[PDB]
């Protein structure tokens, strides 16, 4: 009844992906060989005519050496290898490569498997997008996606999770033009956009966690953990429950403000937790704290236009109504004047689970915040600058008018982050 | 004689009549397998307001549960009551509210609207003398807002004449636990005015506060916010259901409480109410329910009675007492705070009283309240609906359903025009 | 019977049609019983 | 006396009539064996209705099964009450009838009939006072269209006095389960208007909504299709076996149903229906049945009753009740809803009542209208017919048997002459 | 009762012989040495005098060296050494040495062994021919024993499932030739011809059960699974048995146009049962996906003027009664104007059997899809290209001059495909 079709694009949507098909298949009991030992998963599985559970995911890449891993990993015997997607080559880095030149071939057979993972659905919420921005695949082929999603059913809700290009750690070098690239193609197709990036994730593992060895299982893990929170209102009773429609709605004031933030609290390990009592106002305070952010956005250079918070575990409904009221009277936290509102607060009965051999704890109260603060301009004008620092100097054009593409949309995607830029600085 | 039908729209609405069906099912004495164990004819006298007879002397509630996404109907069918409901009393859409007050109440309203409609016809002819229609709204939420007053300007033009109560629950002026709030709110009270009777206003707020210092609870959950709502709602009918040397129908509170068919707002409280360990201090007596009920505190509405005045008053006791003695506090009452009060209206309140009282309790009471201190509610609601619409902020969502721009201003006028009526009368 | 009455509302799935007619077949069999 | 012979042409003929003989077998009382093993003496007073005596005090079902392809006759004789019919009431010819209407009502019928007829001669001399024959039809196929209307003006012209009944089951407007459907609709009905007395419509689609809203059945088999139509046909003559206060003959069912001699194709439901849910809570009053009755769902032939105007209606009860709640009922409906009936006819239902319940229920009905609804269904086959006939479509089957093409023209012709007919009598 | 004659003409004839004779003698438990350890194989079967049950079929070719492959293989038990008719010689792929010259001699042998068998049999269905289009055998004598059939019977039923030369993969150089030939000679004197192709099977070995060295056994074994679920109403029971009578007048609307496509679903390895459930839904879908035909045509360049459905194993008839409407909303799928209908439909209660060492896996449904699409006139157009192609050069023209033929042949050939070709037009 309350399903949801899970996407991971790229190898950064596909890692997550492990861990978040790790957390779900451990909250729910279900064992890496389909079968477990009411509607507790139906928004995560289908039931086979007799015991398994099948994830209902996608995972799509053009390199095939992660998509194999998953093939020989313990985690071969849940998905249908119809899910599992490859491809021969590559798309390295080129945004044309996963858009115009390798894409339109495999599109065709993505798309034949969703409208196969769709029909098994009679109510489907959204779809769920997991990105990483600034690769070929990712960019390339995703945008690529959402315009054959949203000409197919555009009255359906379109989610997505993007890792972003850090400011300051840069694996790639040309990941700007992708990027850029990748935020034009989206926007009129995506209706809401969550962002993240590593590098907060980085110092969330180094200052609450204490974790000196930060790989990227971490970071996935984290972010199973998140998305295990926001998914609970779906797959979970307790008080306020929330869906993806009332999510949206609000959240996104006009069609183009839909870029958002994150948070997560608490975020402790085995010892702490022993030395605290976890008080509702204490988890809502860190949430709202900029560094407890999983992106390098400072929001205390402008006001949330709106703020959603999941809570889990043992939460009564005063308590949020208190902590919310302590946070609405500080001053460091600055709101638009035309919403006096702007909070959507929701509870679940059921506690944060703990991954076996991961790095959190067992703890009995959590919390996710979403907000949609117009201070997120800023990290989009960087990437406004590196553009044109380097458009001048034409480098690496060679490539992408080599695959299959031109200048034009060098400067078509240029004006549209300064159009986004200019509407980012209206609503003040 | 005298049956009453009973609606439950919204999440709200289906939980709080969880309780409001929960507790009636106690004082009549049935079981949850919807057999009478009680011990008096008098449960079995009147008990046909409530319920209908079943094959095998069962009787199940007059009730009707209608809510998009029936997700929460299937806890309350799980709860220790939901095996009463007749199964065939449930209406639901597989789609989400979405809480867009337009496809509550245009799109998603419309399709089970025929459906309501054949239920309710179905329930309404199995009364021999119909008395009238009560719901749980929530104004917030686009289920109760957007179907409920669908339903509403559906019920009327079929029952013109019968009386529609509203149990809905009003959104707080300080805590907002969704963004769209006041949209939602305006839209709908533009169809209470012209197609309700008598519509009470409750907050959870004021609830927070009678559960936090009255009663002393530690931990108000939801279900005791609703056990109060239950207490209320079970005290208004008394006089439909027992004894009383001093009875009470609907439609005679009616006339007595609004002297224009458009200020028909009211504020409720119940009494008595007190902790463990102040019953065993306290004593019993007439005087105490009557300053109890009379206090600002109990008032459920988020609204202060000093600021305005009580244009009508009513009081409903239950237990065994001595008639003058309420015939005189409010007698005295009425004459102390005489600044309270109207003028043009010699005696302003109307003391009902009923021969049974609570199930456990001995002597009880419970206030209604038509105050044009409650203007200070639709003033708060205007200032936010206005600053948005100033802005047109989340606005494309109600659009998005055919809506125009003439129904916000509308709303707002209406709205504009009852603060102004409450404002006449209110001649400080 | 209990159960029956509170495995209902929206049978969607495969799996969910199957139990409930077995539900069915199990209460006619006991009213043959009884 | 009053014994009636029942004829069972075609596939679903044969199969619907294995449950009609399944049934009516049951309510008396008899046991696969043919021997009785009731316990009143009602299940024998009018047993020799349905019956013929046997030897060793064993009854057989006074039936004629009629179909080419003998191996669906085989089915019905491995069923568990297959070893109640004389295998001599046993017709069949090997060849299969192709969807033909013509071989099944030109060649192939003209083969079998001159059999067929000594055997209906043999037990239309087997009674007393032979009230009429009834047969089971299937428009679509070739043995029960072709072979059934070629049988039916063979009885016409041999006992004109008598009554045929005809329960066809219609095509469906929606769906097609064969190709030359309209072909064979058209050509049986050309043969029923001047050869038929009562022709009952039904189909499958409205059978199936039945069986999935009110029902709640999952997976409704044809068994439980044949199973509903088993119990209308069972109640059609419930006066001519049971004792009642206000008896119903056929003979007056139709006088009292047909003004004028063309509009004899009727429309039919079943009552009471729940599931085993609602069964627990629902309370069988004549109220429940006659409102249930009078809705325009339990019409199980694809017709909306709302956009005709009943020209007569009729209702059957059984059950201990009291006559003057059904004198009134069909007083109410008649008088809310004046705009669903004609002027011309002052009371335009008859209210029959029977003395002894079904076997297990306790109350019960069926309802039979001519509204003007029908003229729909032919309709929408006049212009099937009407398409492929434009382009002499699958017309080289039907010309290889020695037909014409003015046999079209004429049945056609005898359609829209016969749906004239409805619009007349239907003045908006 | 309900027999077929079974032919098989040609190599591929015989070579898909041994896997239908394989699936058969397993479907019904038969041993390979004739006897097992009614009705429900005398349709394929005739039991002796006391134990073995004979094929009633004829394995007919000229070339000795694959007949003798059966007078040697495990099958020779079965099969009475006067079935398997031989030659000396072969017609080595022209079609006068297989028309003209060879097949002269020989057919009143096989004649005589049909007349052998056509006897034994009480009702014959209709024959079943298992040519294979693009040798000398297969064309020539096939075509040349057509002519001796229909003179004998006519009004009896001839069907036929003639492989094609594909239009890419060819493993000859004249059949262009042949091909043209047979049509020209089949179509006055079959009723109905099923036509289907390797590549397009395959493709179906490649992409669904993912077998890399296909081979002819792999597609025998499908061909084999195709007939199976044809067959099953003519050897077993279940809802809307379907007979070849009743399987081609309302399959081919216009004496001409006959030859038609097909399909098979679900067609999956062991694996990949084990993560699906195989709705009915699931199955109608893709038997109408033009990628799962075995025919190398696109539907979506014509209309369907008919089809048909012949399901398997547990089904109920709501779900087809839903499922087709479904595949009626879509757009994709086109139908001419003159029908509206077109569905003839059909089930079988017993499920399709697995052959041990097969590649397919155990299922509990089935959906064997036959459709007259006027699409199919591209496929018959290329081969009206090829064969002027080179007829322009009279080349090999040599052999057929030679060999009791003419150019006379070869013009008359020609006239109609293209007079066939304006046939596929004057449809639309
Ligand atoms: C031994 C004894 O007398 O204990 C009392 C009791 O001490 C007090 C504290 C009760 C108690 O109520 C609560 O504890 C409570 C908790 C949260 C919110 C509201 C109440 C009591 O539960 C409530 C209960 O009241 C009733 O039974 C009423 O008839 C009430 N029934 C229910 O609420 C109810 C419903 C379903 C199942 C069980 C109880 C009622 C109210 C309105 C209309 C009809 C009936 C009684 C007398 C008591 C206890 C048990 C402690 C009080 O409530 C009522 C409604 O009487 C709370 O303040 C009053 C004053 C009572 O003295
Ligand atoms: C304890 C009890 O009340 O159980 C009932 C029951 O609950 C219900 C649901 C029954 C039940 O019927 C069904 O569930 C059903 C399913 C598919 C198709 C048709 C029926 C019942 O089977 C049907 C059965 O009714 C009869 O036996 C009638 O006399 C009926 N019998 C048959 O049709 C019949 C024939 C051969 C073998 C078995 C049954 C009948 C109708 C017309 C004329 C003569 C007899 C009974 C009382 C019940 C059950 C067992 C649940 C209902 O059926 C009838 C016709 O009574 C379904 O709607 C009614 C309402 C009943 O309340
Ligand atoms: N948080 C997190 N980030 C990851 C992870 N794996 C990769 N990334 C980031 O993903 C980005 C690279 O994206 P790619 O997937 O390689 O780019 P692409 O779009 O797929 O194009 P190709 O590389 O050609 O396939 C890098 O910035 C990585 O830091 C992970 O497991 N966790
Ligand atoms: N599907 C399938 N096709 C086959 C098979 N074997 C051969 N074919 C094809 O059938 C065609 C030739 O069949 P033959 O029977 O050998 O030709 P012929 O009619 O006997 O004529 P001659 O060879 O001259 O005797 C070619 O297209 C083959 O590819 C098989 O086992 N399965
Ligand atoms: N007294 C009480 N109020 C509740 C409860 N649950 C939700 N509410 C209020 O109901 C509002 C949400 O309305 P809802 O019905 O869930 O959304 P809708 O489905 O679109 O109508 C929120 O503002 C809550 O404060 C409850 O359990 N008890
Ligand atoms: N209620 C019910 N209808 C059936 C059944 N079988 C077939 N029908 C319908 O009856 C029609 C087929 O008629 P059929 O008797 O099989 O062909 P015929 O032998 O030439 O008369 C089709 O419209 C079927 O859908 C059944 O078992 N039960
Ligand atoms: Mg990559
Ligand atoms: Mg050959």
């Amino acid at each position: 009844m309350r399903e949801v079709i899970s996407i991971h694009i790229g190898q950064a949507g596909i890692q997550v992906g492990n861990a978040c098909w790790e957390l779900y298949c451990l909250e729910h009991g279900i064992q890496p060989d389909g079968q477990m030992p009411d509607d507790a998963f139906n928004t995560f599985f289908s039931e086979t005519g007799a015991g398994k559970h099948v994830p209902r995911c996608i995972f799509l890449d053009l390199e095939p050496t992660v998509v194999d891993e998953v093939r020989t990993g313990t985690y071969r015997q849940l998905f249908h290898p119809e899910q599992l997607i490859s491809g021969k080559e590559d798309a390295a880095n080129n945004f044309a490569r996963g858009h115009y030149t390798i894409g339109k071939e495999i599109v065709d057979l993505a798309l034949d498997r969703i409208r196969k993972l769709a029909d098994n659905c009679t109510g489907l919420q959204g779809f769920l997008v997991f990105n990483a921005v600034g690769g070929g695949t990712g960019s390339g082929l995703g945008s690529l996606l959402l315009e054959r999603l949203s000409v197919d059913y555009g009255k359906k809700s379109k989610l997505g999770f993007t890792v972003y290009p850090s400011p300051q750690v840069s694996t790639a070098v040309v990941e700007p033009y992708n990027s850029v690239l990748s935020t034009h193609s989206l926007l009129e197709h995506t209706d809401v956009a969550v962002m993240l990036d590593n590098e907060a994730i980085y110092d969330i593992c180094r200052r609450s966690l204490d974790i000196e060895r930060p790989t990227y299982t971490n970071l996935n893990r984290l972010i199973a953990q998140v998305i295990s929170s926001l998914t609970a209102s779906l797959r979970f009773d307790g008080a306020l429950n929330v869906d993806i429609t009332e999510f949206q709605t609000n959240l996104v004031p006009y069609p183009r403000i839909h870029f958002m933030l994150s948070s997560y609290a608490p975020i402790i390990s085995a010892e702490k937790a022993y030395h605290e009592q976890l008080s509702v106002a204490e988890i809502t305070n860190a949430a709202f704290e900029p560094a407890s952010m999983m992106v390098k956005c400072d929001p205390r250079h402008g006001k949330y236009m709106a703020c959603c918070l999941m809570y889990r575990g043992d939460v009564v409904p005063k308590d949020v109504n208190a902590s919310v009221a302590t946070i609405k009277t500080k001053r460091t936290i600055q709101f638009v004047d035309w919403c006096p509102t702007g909070f959507k607060c929701g509870i679940n009965y059921q506690p944060p689970t703990v991954v076996p051999g991961g790095d959190l704890a067992k703890v009995q109260r959590a919390v996710c915040m979403i907000s949609n603060s117009t201070a997120i301009g800023e990290i989009f004008s960087r990437l406004d600058h590196k553009f044109d620092l380097m458009y001048a100097k034409r480098a690496f054009v060679h490539w992408y008018v080599g695959e299959g593409m031109e200048e034009g949309e060098f400067s078509e995607a240029r004006e549209d982050l300064a159009a986004l830029e200019k509407d980012f600085e209206e609503v003040g | 004689m005298r049956e009453i039908v009973h609606i439950q729209g919204g999440q709200c609405g289906n939980q709080i009549g969880a309780k409001f069906w929960e507790v009636v099912s106690d004082e009549h004495g049935i079981d949850p397998t919807g057999t009478y164990h009680g011990d008096s004819d008098l449960q079995l006298e009147r008990i046909n307001v409530y319920f209908n007879e079943a094959t095998g002397g069962r009787y199940v509630p007059r009730a009707i549960l209608m809510d998009l996404e029936p997700g929460t109907m299937d806890s309350v069918r799980s709860g220790p009551y939901g095996q009463i409901f007749r199964p065939d009393n449930f209406v639901f859409g597989q789609t989400g509210a979405g809480n867009n007050w337009a496809k509550g109440h245009y799109t998603e309203g419309a399709e089970l609207i025929d459906s309501v409609l054949d239920v309710v016809r179905k329930e309404a002819e199995s009364c021999d003398c119909l008395q009238g229609f009560q719901v749980c709204h929530s104004l917030g939420g686009g289920t109760g807002s957007g179907m409920g007053t669908l339903l509403i300007s559906k019920i009327r033009e079929e029952y013109p004449d019968r009386m529609m109560l509203t149990f809905s629950v009003v959104p707080s002026p300080k805590v907002s636990d969704t963004v769209v709030e006041p949209y939602n709110a305006t839209l709908s009270v533009h169809q209470l005015v012209e197609n309700a009777d008598e519509c009470m206003v409750l907050d959870n707020e004021a609830l927070y506060d009678i559960c936090f210092r009255t009663l002393k609870l530690t931990t108000p959950t939801f279900g005791d916010l609703n056990h109060l709502i239950s207490a209320v709602m079970s005290g208004i009918t008394c006089c439909l259901r027992f004894p009383g040397q001093l009875n009470a129908d609907l439609r005679k509170l009616a006339v007595n409480l609004i002297p224009f068919p458009r200020l028909h707002f009211f504020m409720v409280g119940f009494t008595p109410l007190t902790s463990r360990g102040s019953q065993q201090y306290r004593a019993l007596t007439v005087p105490e329910l009557t300053q109890q009920m009379w206090d600002a505190k109990n008032m459920m509405c988020a609204a202060d009675p000093r600021h305005g005045r009580y244009l009508t008053a009513s009081a409903l006791f239950r237990g065994r007492m001595s008639t003058k003695e309420v015939d005189e506090q409010m007698l005295n009452v009425q004459n102390k705070n005489s600044s309270y009060f109207v003028e043009w209206i010699p005696n302003n309140v109307k003391s009902s009283v009923c021969d049974i009282p609570p199930k456990g309790l001995k002597m009880s009471a419970t206030f209604i309240g038509n105050s044009t201190a409650i203007q200070e509610m639709f003033k708060r609601v205007s200032e936010q609906f206005t600053a948005m619409f100033r802005r047109k902020a989340f606005l494309h969502w109600y659009t998005g359903e055919g809506m125009d721009e003439m129904e916000f201003t509308e709303a707002e006028s209406n709205m504009n025009d009852l603060v102004s009526e409450y404002q006449q009368y209110q001649d400080a | 019977n209990t159960a029956y009455q509170g495995l209902s509302l929206s049978v969607d799935s495969a799996v969910k049609k199957g139990r409930k007619e077995a539900m069915e077949r199990e209460l006619a069999e006991i009213e043959r019983d009884i």
